[PDB]
């Protein structure tokens, strides 16, 4: 009946909206260090750097 | 993302979302067509004269082999939603006429498929849905063309054994094809009210018992119970019965609450000694002055009673059932009387050949009745080789006995085999073209899915689908369209107006119609919320 | 539906291992009790894995379905027609499991040949239309001269008991179910045969008792044996009675008046006693248990009292003594008493049994069965079972056909001669109804190590011209005439063999599906 | 008359709609 | 052995379930490839759990069985039945799979019919001896006269093909077959057809080159075309020899006397290709690897070279172009070069291979075969080389039978005419080889679709009187003559599905005790 691949498929705007998603997980981190009035982060590390 | 946004938060709308299914797709359409389709395909070869049966085991270990497509899909442990709204069809085809309940599921599982080669089209599915209802009009309107039955109950009997014949020729009754045919047409119209035009099922009483043959089974006008003597020498033969029906025990009364009953010297314990001495002299007395010869009691029998029915011979039954002995009151015209006193010459039954019966080398000895009075209650005992053609046989007779029943709500026949649907499917392609304005493709995907139930019929008697079907639909074209359909062994011409095929009009009636409203609410429906795994 | 299978934990075929498991799951029940059918088979010894494991050794073939349990959904079809077949003649219970077991392996022989199951339905009720005209018309009739009736009714018993555990007891055993339904003299009720199992001894000490057997010895200080008595039976309560009124109290003010009420409630049980020898009695035999106080009064009365004998010992002891049941005493003119000759007890086994010699009107027996093991008792007493049921039959139709293989010849002829005059479509179907009919008696045949490919070579062409008593002679290992031999069966136990087993082979081979449903508690 | 019967009881009636019904799969996911 | 068993894990069973698991295990090996028998039956296609499952369709029974792993003892014995006749004729792998199998189901059912298994083998030697003269009383040789012959060889192609996935090419691949072992003109070595499998277009594209194709294109700076060259093969080292002194090094004082080594080293490569052009060549094939310093000569000198075709390419050039390998080059009046017209490269399938155009000599082909899938390329292989196999050795024995159902109602014929000369201990033994003889044409027949029930019915009452060459003609649906319609196999090939059913069916109904051991590494 249906595709028998093992994996995971996803169509319609399921993934139309997770890629939206997605790029504001990233856009959203780096709005705050924009602009003479951005202010840094602190990226630690598991090792502890 | 899923189960966690775009600020880091967790996302959780729903309890246990992770654990959910959800479809909205294109799938979400094809996966109720392909779950619909392997219901139809397993019911198509159980269809006609030739349709095999199936074996159905129980959760308990029992096996029972059906051919009927109420049973079939009831007894199934199918966790499918879709395919649970066939077994629902198919039980409302049963509770409302009874006898094209295999063939209403073949007819939704071919809606489902011409409507799944319309859906890659680009049509709607609302839109196929609202063309299958302009399509099942014109197939209602045109199969009350050719309809007409000459039944007075008195003499004309010939067209409803020949009713009863298509509806008993697709089950395993058919080595007593004759017999058995003409046992549900008497059934029905000695129970049935012509006047109000209603049948009660409940005056039929349906018996099995193992032993014998099919050719056994006899129509018994009156009551079959299981006989209870309770004295061992008691006559197991009455010749004119003038039954006592009573609902008392054969005891001293007892009240309904709380008594204590106080005894205080020796002449109240002499007294009780009397007092119960008396009342069972009362008791057999009262039933002898009224000329009774026969007792029935829904309760049990005390042992010093059991000994006064053998010196006034009078015998008498014991611990018979609730709607049992309601059914003795109506087949031998008596009342049932709450007490003794009330007994009289006129609430007595009337009975002919009044014996019990043993069968072979058990203990049953259950009643017949042989001679009556006007009764409106009869008794169908069906015999036979084992529990599986019996149970099969209790199954095959109540669809028979639901074809007579609908003969007296709506006199009105139409011709099976395969006429009425290749007769149909021409009235909507006819149609089609007045006017294929926008449902011109939802009219001929519904004559198309006709066409299914009679090539149906030439796949499982051994022909070609294509084949035959493209000879028979030719023919009502060049032609007035006549009843003519298929049949196993063909009967020499194809004319089932000669081979005596008939179906009642409100069976077909109900078979496109259920068929189309369970397609309409499987088309509508665009998502599935099914939970995943049990725990 | 095995593609895209919406089922949770049921699964289903169609058509592919739906005929190929009821194939398998049917011959294998008909494989099993091939080896018990006919004069010389042999017999099964049936074992549990444990707790309370009960062996209980069968030939019967009822018997061994009814207690292996079956987990094929098709063999239950051919074990609940065995059962019935128990329950309606008491006999052809391995004949008609082996026949329609044959039936469906001729049809799956037609699985290669591409014959459609419907046109072997519809070959199969043609061909069993022409075997019931062949035991019809083969059918011999007794009415009259009951000298050869009773000769005939000694086949019908030496037939039966041949295929059973008691081989070379047919001297003795056969006058001991002869007789038995001889003596009812009506209605075959098949419970006044009381069967009695005792160890000790062996099956050629056992014998027919002229009079009948009972246990619950006679009270304590009364006598063991009145002759000439008149037996009285009773259903009724003795002592401890609460009379049929619920909720009634003894409400009194003094110790006294309870010593008065008791005292009244004795005299009513003595009162009651008083009218029962009112009778002029000399045994009374209650259904019920009677206790210390009226046990006193029978007695010093020198009338013997039987408590609590059984809930159909009466009913036995009614029809041997020619009495009634009479469970209320206040009418000794409309109550009859029994008639005895000798109630002496008497010793079988280290058991004081009450032996009821010399009755009149004795429509009852006893068979006092000795054995050697409980394992032969269990077997013998089946082995009677499955004789006097015919015999109880016999006497209700008198039509009896000629066995030994001989009927089931007239029966595979009649469908060959009608084979013939048949189109090739349903002609095939017909030979397969015939070619099984020849099976019973190749299953006989074989089972003696007898050469079966010529016995029935030699049945089959001496019934294709005239020899219509020609049978197997499983004595010698030859072909002998029936009505010589005397080797003869009911005609409604060979109806019920051939019409059960064209019945069952029906449903099963109509059969293209088999959904299970999910058990309960199995994992 | 009928001029024969061919009964057909075997397997791949049903896995030949198998091998259809997956590749109609394959077509309408690259659609 | 079963009781009180002396084993440790293996388990062992004797005349029960041994003659039980040995005939369920072969009937449902030759159930499985009964649907691939004849012109109309389908394929297979084979596929795995996972891991490379690499899934190949056959049609062809030796290919099935030889991967499909049964677990079944008795099984494996018709599995490498079937591989040997692949390897001796190459067709006949499913013909001698069905009737070994049909053998034991004849023999299954002489299990009831008690008939000692010794008699059924020595009932078959009897009969197996028959059925070798029918055959070779109506085999048609082919002497002189060799325009009926080349017609009677495309009746054996046009069988072969006509059970395999080219159904409806045999207006092409007819020639394909049948110029392929006739461009030999000699031994069948089955090596010099080189199938060459290439993706894209249809079936009807396929053709035989009428040279010879390769890969390995032409160096670098070499010529791509030489019109009318001479072509020399080698087999011999040419750079970094390391020449048969093992422990020989080069121990000097200086790094000025390596580089006069090295150099030397490479005056005596150049001298070695100066010794090969002395010939007079325009082409050069090595079996073994060119480098840069020798591929650099011959560039320089106009001279093609061919570097690493094959271990079994330069045997294909050597018989297509009428030379020899030549691995020294030390005597050029001793060396026999190639002839050729065109050395052009051709693309086929986007793919440059070198293409030996007008070659003398040629004793070598080249299917292209060109597919729309790889599993039609991989059938199309096998259906292939079913067909040269049979035409190799139809050139070496002449002898051809009328097949296509023809050959085995002639068999089925001469062992029941001596079936009726025999005693009735082996005569029911012969009448089961016959029977089996007539499944053949029944599974052909109903594979179709037709009336399996009737035409084998009118071919044997066909060949009992008369009518030697009267066969199944599977194109109308009828009985036709197999002479006038060329429907032939060869003789070799029916003699084998005769013998080698007949003696692999002797060993497993001669098997009475299975005792199989431990496995290793299965818990
Ligand atoms: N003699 C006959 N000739 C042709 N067709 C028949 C004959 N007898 C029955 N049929 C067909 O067989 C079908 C059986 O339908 P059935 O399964 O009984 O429906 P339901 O399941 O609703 O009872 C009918 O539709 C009828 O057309
Ligand atoms: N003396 C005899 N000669 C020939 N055949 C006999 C003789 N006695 C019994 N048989 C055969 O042995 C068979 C025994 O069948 P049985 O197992 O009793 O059937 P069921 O189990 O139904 O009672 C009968 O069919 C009968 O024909
Ligand atoms: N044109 C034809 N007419 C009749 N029969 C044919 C024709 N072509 C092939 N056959 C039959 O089909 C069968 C195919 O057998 P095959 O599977 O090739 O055997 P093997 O696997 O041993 O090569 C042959 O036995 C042959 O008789
Ligand atoms: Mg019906
Ligand atoms: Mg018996
Ligand atoms: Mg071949």
């Amino acid at each position: 009946g249906p595709l028998s691949v093992f994996g995971d498929r996803s169509t319609g705007e399921t993934i139309r909206s997770q890629n939206v998603m997605a790029a504001a997980s990233i856009a959203n981190i780096v709005k705050s260090s924009l602009g003479p009035v951005g202010l840094d982060k602190m990226l630690v590390d598991d090792i502890g750097d | 993302t899923l189960a966690f946004d775009e600020y880091g938060r967790p996302f959780l709308i729903i309890k246990d979302q992770d654990r959910k299914s959800r479809l909205m797709g294109l799938e979400a359409l094809k996966s109720h067509i392909m779950a619909a389709k392997a219901v139809a395909n397993t019911m198509r070869t159980s269809l006609g004269p030739n349709g095999l049966d199936k074996m159905m085991v129980d959760k308990d270990g029992d096996v029972t082999v059906t051919n009927d497509g109420a049973t079939i899909l009831s007894m199934m442990d199918v966790d499918h939603q879709i395919a649970k709204l066939m077994v629902e069809l198919s039980k409302s085809q049963d509770d409302e006429i009874g006898d094209g309940t295999t063939g209403v599921v073949v007819l939704a599982g071919a809606l489902l498929e011409e409507a799944e080669q319309l859906l890659d089209r680009g049509i709607h599915p609302i839109r196929i849905a609202d063309g299958y209802e302009q399509a099942a009009r014109v197939a209602i309107e045109h199969l009350d063309k050719i309809s007409d039955s000459v039944l007075v109950d008195i003499k004309d009997t010939e067209p409803l054994i020949q009713t009863a014949k298509t509806t008993l020729g697709s089950k395993v009754v058919n080595s007593c094809h004759r017999q058995m045919a003409e046992i549900a047409v008497n059934a029905v119209l000695t129970v049935a009210d012509m006047e109000r035009r209603d049948v009660d099922f409940e005056l039929i009483k349906v018996e099995g018992k193992v032993g014998g043959r099919l050719e056994d089974t006899k129509l018994i006008k009156g009551v079959i119970v299981d006989k209870d003597f309770s004295h061992p020498q008691m006559p197991k033969k009455v010749e004119d019965a003038k039954i006592a029906i009573l609902t008392c025990p054969f005891e001293p009364p007892k009240p309904k609450t709380k008594h204590k009953l106080d005894v205080t010297s020796v002449e109240d314990y002499k007294a009780l000694q009397k007092y119960e001495k008396e009342k069972f002299e009362e008791m057999i007395q009262q039933i002898k002055e009224t000329g009774a010869n026969l007792a029935i009691c829904q309760w049990g029998f005390d042992d010093e009673a059991n000994h006064l029915l053998l010196q006034n011979n009078l015998p008498a039954v014991r611990w018979v059932g609730g709607p049992e002995i309601e059914l003795i009151a109506i087949a031998t015209g008596g009342r049932i009387v709450p007490r003794f006193s009330e007994l009289t010459a006129e609430k007595l039954g009337f009975a002919g050949l009044v014996q019990e019966i043993s069968f072979g080398t058990t203990k049953d000895k259950m009643l017949v009745i042989e001679q009556c009075k006007n009764s409106r209650a009869v008794t169908i005992f069906i015999r036979g080789g084992n529990k599986m053609i019996i149970e099969e046989a209790k199954r095959s007779l109540h669809d028979a006995l639901c074809v007579i029943r609908n003969l007296i709500r709506d006199n009105r026949v139409v011709y099976g085999g395969g006429a009425a649907e290749i007769s149909c499917a021409l009235a909507v392609s006819q149609e089609a073209d007045k006017c294929p304005t926008l449902e011109q493709y939802a009219m001929r995907a519904f004559a198309d899915a006709l066409e299914v139930i009679p090539m149906a019929l030439s796949e499982n008697s051994g022909m070609n689908p294509i084949q035959t079907m493209t000879e028979v639909r030719a023919r009502q074209v060049k032609e007035m369209n006549p009843a003519l359909g298929i049949d196993c062994l063909h009967k020499g011409t194809n004319d089932m107006k000669q081979q005596h095929v008939i179906e009642t009009l409100i069976g077909k009636k109900q078979q496109i119609s259920l068929a189309t409203q369970m397609v309409r609410m499987i088309l509508k429906i665009d998502d599935i919320r099914k939970p995943g795994e049990s725990e | 539906a095995p593609v895209n299978i919406f089922k949770a934990g049921a699964d289903e075929e169609r058509a592919e291992t739906a005929r190929l498991t009821s194939f398998i799951g049917a011959i294998a029940i008909g494989d099993l009790v091939k080896s018990t059918l006919g004069p010389k088979g042999m017999d099964k010894i049936l074992l549990s894995s444990g707790r309370d494991a009960s062996l209980m050794v069968t030939n019967d073939g009822a018997t061994i379905l009814k207690n292996i349990g079956v987990d094929n959904p098709a063999a239950k079809v051919l074990v609940d027609m065995s059962r019935v077949q128990d329950d309606e003649v008491g006999d052809g219970t391995t004949s008609v499991t082996v026949l329609a077991a044959e039936l469906l392996r001729e049809a799956e022989s037609l699985i290669a040949k591409k014959i459609h199951p419907q046109t072997i339905i519809a070959g199969w009720r043609e061909a069993t239309k022409a075997a019931r005209e062949a035991l019809l018309s083969s059918a011999v009739d007794h009415g009259s001269d009951e000298v050869k009736f009773r000769q005939d009714l000694m086949n019908i018993a030496g037939t039966t008991l041949s295929s059973k555990l008691l081989t070379h007891h047919k001297d003795h055993f056969t006058k001991l179910a002869v007789e038995a339904v001889l003596r009812l003299k009506g209605s075959g009720n098949l419970e006044a045969i009381h069967i009695i199992k005792k160890l000790g001894g062996s099956l050629a000490d056992s014998y027919l008792d002229e009079g009948f057997l009972l246990d619950k010895k006679i009270g304590v200080n009364q006598p063991k044996r009145i002759e000439n008595a008149k037996i009285l039976i009773a259903n009724t309560g003795m002592d401890t009675d609460k009379i049929k009124i619920f909720g009634s109290r003894v409400r009194v003010d003094s110790t006294a008046k309870v010593a008065e009420i008791e005292h009244a409630e004795k005299e009513k049980m003595k009162e009651k006693v008083e009218r029962i020898l009112k009778h002029g009695i000399n045994c009374f035999i209650n259904r019920q248990l009677i206790y210390n106080y009226p046990e006193q009064l029978f007695g010093a009365a020198g009338v013997m009292a039987i408590e609590h004998a059984d809930f159909a010992g009466v009913e036995r002891l009614a029809l041997v003594t020619g009495g009634e049941i009479a469970s209320t005493f206040d009418h000794p003119e409309l109550v009859k008493l029994g008639s005895c000759k000798l109630i002496e007890e008497v010793m079988i086994g280290e058991d004081k049994l009450i032996h009821f010699s010399g009755v009149a009107l004795g429509e009852a027996c006893t068979i006092v069965l000795r054995g050697a093991t409980q394992q032969i008792l269990d077997e013998a007493e089946r082995s009677l079972h499955d004789a006097l049921c015919v015999l109880a039959q016999t006497v209700k139709d008198s039509r009896t056909v000629y066995g030994g293989g001989c009927s089931e010849m007239l029966m595979a002829h009649a469908v060959t001669q009608l084979a013939n005059r048949t189109p090739g479509k349903e002609a095939v179907a017909m030979e397969s109804y015939a070619k099984a009919l020849r099976m019973l008696p190749t299953i006989i045949a074989d089972n003696a190590g007898y050469d079966s490919a010529d016995l029935v070579a030699q049945l089959r062409a001496a019934h294709s011209e005239g020899n219509t008593t020609a049978g197997l002679d499983m004595r010698e290992g030859t072909i002998g005439d029936m009505a010589i031999l005397g080797i003869t069966e009911s005609f409604q136990v060979k109806r019920q063999v051939l019409l059960s087993a064209a019945e069952a082979a029906e449903v099963i081979l109509r059969v293209d599906n088999i959904i299970k449903a999910a058990p309960r508690k199995r994992v | 008359r009928g001029k024969g019967a061919y009964q057909d009881r075997d397997k791949p009636a049903q896995i030949r709609f198998s091998n259809i019904s997956a590749a109609k799969a394959v077509a309408d996911a690259i659609r």
